[PDB]
RNA sequence: ACGAGACUCUGGCAUGCUAACUAGUUACGCGACCGGUCGGCGUAACUUCUUAGAGGGACAAGUGGCGUUCAGCCACCCGAGAUUGAGCAAUAACAGGUCUGUGAUGCCCUUAGAUGUCCGGGGCUGCACGGCGCUACACUGACUGGCUCAGCGUGUGCCUACCCUACGCCGGCAGGCGCGGGUAACCCGUUGAACCCCAUUCGUGAUGGGGAUCGGGGAUUGCAAUUAUUC
């Protein structure tokens, strides 16, 4: 079997891109094929709430946005190198799900 | 065959697939001559056929622009025609022909090819719309 | 008053559709047919139907300010 | 001897097929055209009396413009943006039952195709049959 | 060359006033095969002041905001003004448009007095650019005054709009308002 | 077309009201058993010619659609266009005829008055039986 | 009374089945995305949870 | 020195993403037909739309005029771009609002169907478009002979049963039954966000610009629908 999908996600795009470059460079340094970083659409969680803690005042709202950036990367490689690369002490703020399909 | 010029107006999804043959544009299964709006026909058919019918027999183009709205695929078809012709005559004829066909396609359209980033604008709290509020103060 | 109208196609709707209307410099049957005090919309419909005998397919109606044929 | 479907006018193809079947009159006159609402979103349904052939060809074009389309966009293309009643009404059911009973009679005439896997696709044999129908309606009414 | 079919020509426009060379742009490279090709004059630093007459007709007719929704309608009414005036006059529609708007319209149109004025107006020598443009505006608003909200059959309403705008029949309301404006202009004289 | 005699302007066909000045989907609707979708379904099931015009109509054509209005159960369509559907006085969708005897003809309204039904009280006035929140309400029922 | 009269019908779903997970307040709760706070507590903690004012 | 600006997010701009099974695809293996169903294994170069998803530049290598020729302003002749909209928002103030958001807190009460359980019924609803969201006396407007469509963002069991729903049947339908998909560009879904020729089809327009709304296959996953999710 040579079908492995790794899901990368984070709120911060800097860490996401750095860890994606880490994974791609780790895959390509050793003789191995790897797909490009599929870039899934960003999810914009929107919540609007009145600023005031009471009923008085002009109706001014707060629009809190929360951006979730997620990527999927394919891998045709033995599971050993995948497990070694996954345990590379990734940067904080990034959630990773390595799936062996 | 790669020319890499496309045709894109507004946000319509378009494809310009090039391989030698006649230049035809398919819109909802309706080719270039018989068009979907059925009311802007002359404004799109005038530039090509009055000069020649075999004029488009150079390189066939799959143009399947799934455009909704008449201002969307109309003038997108002519964008595609001009862009495909200019790129084909650019890469695969010579520079002098480039100059003359660019001159005729520029007297076709001086400078309106590419626009600024704008669309329908956002809505603000305190009113029903983008720039509007609740009951009036006279 | 309760003006007398005829619901369907009429001889007046058929009247002078090719006698003097297309023999004027301004080829527009609207007002001239309106002078008969008979519905001009169906006069236009009859004129379009007689123009579309079957030689050339004319099924489009378009807007009110619509062109007519040239037959002078 | 026809031509491929890529350069065939799809609307002209369906209209030529419908006109040929109307002039032939081979099948009975369908009377379920407007006995029903024909879906939730029609105040006054179609009254073609060839809504059978016309809407079957429209479903066939829906099939072929992208083989493998989920059912429901059929009334997104043909159906409008509903304005039902005092309340605002959204995208939901149509009149499915009479449609299925009519399809149970249409089956066998090679007009709208229901496959064994459910859904739709290019169907090479079906594609040959539809291309032949297009070729034989190439000499049909209109375009003359 | 480029023309209209094998029966009509578009190179029959010569006025030679040597005054339409500062605002009406025909000088160097402003030519178009296209009546309208999605202009972006808004984003430009007021580069919309060299606008031709056909686009004025295109953009100066709608009542309120009850036409916008698809510029399809704008380009279609440009095309059908082309064709309908061609049918009316049997020659170039734009040429006869200019011919039938110049011979009438604003000789000294509405413009105020001094620093602020609303009581009366001033008989103002109307600039050729603004006279032509506002005469096309007169024709457009008269078309949406007569062709629209008409009590008669509408396929000659452009003929009667031409009659009201040039010959001077007492049918159009805009033409009698302009008659009052002309009465003020003569009050200046 | 018109012939040099009396056009079908004002006649007593079924004691209904119609004048030959408004066009289709309005002339047929003038009779309370013909119009809109029901007219469509009748014209389908009876296999009628599209070209026929009501300008010089024949009494039989309107009568036949009215008979279908009386008995639409066989056709598997809504027996609509009836204020009497599934209401007292008809064992099965029946047709009551004649005018000037409205109280007897529409005794349904008399039954609603004798039971003093607010629903029945709605008829005779233009207003909502539900009655929405106090606002532009009540104005419904202007004589 | 303690367990004999009550609890004889489905009533586990009302507004009293919820409260702010910070202050046990039942007014102005936020159910969206499941963080389950009131308006003001969420406004207080939005920076920490991950909601930042950009719009 | 603070504010303003700069700054951040956001908008009809990219022929590099040594980029993608959701999106078509240079040379395979499908293939009637005047190098394509290789998007129905999967092109290792792709990329044009899509991912507005990551890296970019271009109001002055400009012109004319006004201005002290400065700061700037008004129009345009190698030319995609020549005021997008919001966020943040100073010093000093208010006896402005909130102790009924608060495990953020100063100053308190005492003794019986205690504001917390039990209230079939019910609180503004005892209300007449001179406080948000509604009627165009009309070819700019019609019911699919026209859509290969232009287009925010939610959605299930960790406390906790209560989510989004495709498809068949009861069906010509609210509502009910059944296996099914969905932790989500993967399913709802190509979200039914207008029908442009507009195949009932407009002459002096009470009469498509209401139909001043209660009768009808039959009327709810929630005790209570009586001025109210019934459809």
């Amino acid at each position: 079997i040579h079908r492995i999908r790794i899901t990368l996600t984070s709120r911060n795009v800097k860490s996401l891109e750095k860890v994606c470059a880490d994974l791609i460079r780790g895959a390509k340094e050793k003789n191995l094929k790897v797909k490009g970083p599929v870039r899934m659409p960003t999810k914009t969680l929107r919540i609007t709430t009145r600023k005031t803690p009471c009923g008085e005042g002009s109706k001014t709202w707060d629009r809190f946005q929360m951006r979730i950036h997620k990527r999927l990367i394919d891998l045709h490689s033995p599971s050993e190198i995948v497990k070694q690369i996954t345990s590379i002490s990734i940067e904080p703020g990034v959630e990773v799900e390595v799936t062996i399909a | 065959q790669s020319v890499q010029v496309f045709g894109r107006k507004k946000t319509a999804t378009a494809v310009a697939h090039c391989k030698r043959g006649n230049g035809l544009i398919k819109v909802n299964g309706r080719p270039l001559e018989m068009i979907e709006p059925r009311t802007l026909q002359y404004k799109l058919l005038e530039p090509v056929l009055l000069l020649g019918k075999e004029r488009f027999a150079g390189v066939d183009i799959r143009v399947r622009v799934k455009g909704g709205g008449h201002v969307a695929q109309i003038y997108a078809i002519r964008q595609s025609i001009s862009k495909a012709l200019v790129a084909y005559y650019q890469k695969y004829v010579d520079e002098a022909s480039k100059k003359e066909i660019k001159d005729i396609l520029i007297q076709y359209d001086r400078t309106l090819l590419v626009a600024d980033p704008r669309r329908c604008e956002s809505k603000k709290f305190g009113g029903p719309g983008a720039r509007a509020r609740y009951q009036k103060s006279y | 008053d309760k003006l007398n109208n005829l619901v369907l196609f009429d001889k007046a709707t058929y009247d002078k559709l090719c006698k003097e209307v297309p023999n004027y410099k301004l080829i527009t049957p609207a007002v001239v047919s309106e002078r008969l005090k008979i519905r001009g919309s169906l006069a236009r419909a009859a004129l379009q139907e007689l123009l579309s005998k079957g030689l050339i397919k004319l099924v489009s109606k378009h807007r009110a300010q619509v062109i007519y044929t040239r037959n002078t | 001897p026809g031509v491929t479907v890529k350069d065939v006018n799809q609307q002209e193809f369906v209209r030529a097929l419908a006109a040929f079947l109307k002039k032939s009159g081979k099948l009975k006159v369908p009377e379920w055209v407007d006995t029903v609402k024909l879906a939730k979103h029609k105040e006054l349904a179609p009254y073609d009396e060839n809504w059978f052939y016309t809407r079957a060809a429209s479903t066939a074009r829906h099939l072929y413009l992208r083989g493998g389309a989920g059912v429901g966009s059929m009334t997104k293309i043909y159906g409008g943006r509903q304005r039902n009643g005092v309340m605002p009404s959204h995208f939901s059911r149509g009149s499915k039952s009479v449609a299925r009973r009519v399809l149970q009679a249409l089956e066998g005439l090679k007009m709208v195709e229901k496959d064994q896997d459910g859904g739709r696709k290019l169907t090479p044999q079906g594609q040959r049959d539809l291309d032949r129908i297009a070729g034989q309606v190439a000499a049909a009414n209109k375009k003359h | 060359d480029i023309k209209l079919f094998g029966k009509w020509s578009t190179d029959d426009v010569q006025i030679n006033d040597i005054s339409l060379q500062d605002y009406i742009a025909v000088k160097e490279k402003y030519a178009k095969y296209l009546p309208h090709s999605a202009g972006r004059y808004a984003a430009k630093r007021f580069r919309k002041a060299q606008c031709p007459i056909v686009e004025r007709l295109t953009n100066s007719m709608m009542m309120h905001g009850r036409n916008n929704g698809k510029k399809l309608m704008t380009v279609r009414i440009v095309k059908h003004a082309f064709e309908i005036i061609h049918l009316l006059t049997g020659e170039n529609p734009l040429q006869v448009l200019v011919n039938a708007i110049i011979n009438s319209g604003p000789r000294e149109d509405s413009t105020r007095i001094g620093r602020a004025g609303t009581v009366r107006r001033q008989a103002v020598d109307v600039s050729p650019l603004r006279r032509v443009n506002q005469a096309i505006w007169l024709l457009c608003t008269g078309a949406r005054e007569a062709a629209f909200r008409n009590i008669k059959t509408i396929a000659e309403c452009l003929a009667d709009e031409l009659i009201n705008a040039a010959k001077g029949s007492s049918n159009s309301y805009a033409i009698k308002k302009k008659d009052e404006l002309e009465r003020v202009a003569k009050s200046n004289r | 077309l018109v012939i040099p005699e009396k056009f079908q302007h004002i006649l007593r066909v079924l004691n209904t009201n119609i004048d030959g000045r408004r066009k289709i989907a309005f002339a047929i609707t003038a009779i309370k058993g013909v119009g809109r979708r029901y007219a469509h379904v009748v014209l389908r099931k009876a296999d009628i010619d599209l070209t026929k015009r009501a300008g010089e109509l024949t009494e039989d054509e309107v009568e036949r659609v009215i008979t279908i209005m009386q008995n639409p159960r066989q056709y598997k369509i809504p027996d609509w266009f009836l204020n009497r559907q599934k209401d007292v006085k008809d064992g099965k969708y029946s047709q009551v005829l004649a005018n000037g005897l409205d109280n007897k003809l529409r005794e349904d309204l008399e039954r609603l008055k004798k039971i003093r039904a607010h629903r029945g009280l709605r008829h005779f006035w233009g207003l909502r039986v539900r009655g929405q929140h106090t606002k532009t309400t009540g104005r419904r029922g202007r004589t | 009374g303690h367990q004999q009269l009550y609890w004889s019908h489905p009533r586990k779903f009302g507004q009293g089945s919820r409260s702010c997970r910070v202050c046990s307040n039942r007014h102005g709760l936020i159910r969206k995305y499941g963080l389950n706070m009131c308006r003001q507590c969420f406004r207080q903690y939005a920076k920490d949870i991950g909601f930042i004012k950009l719009d």
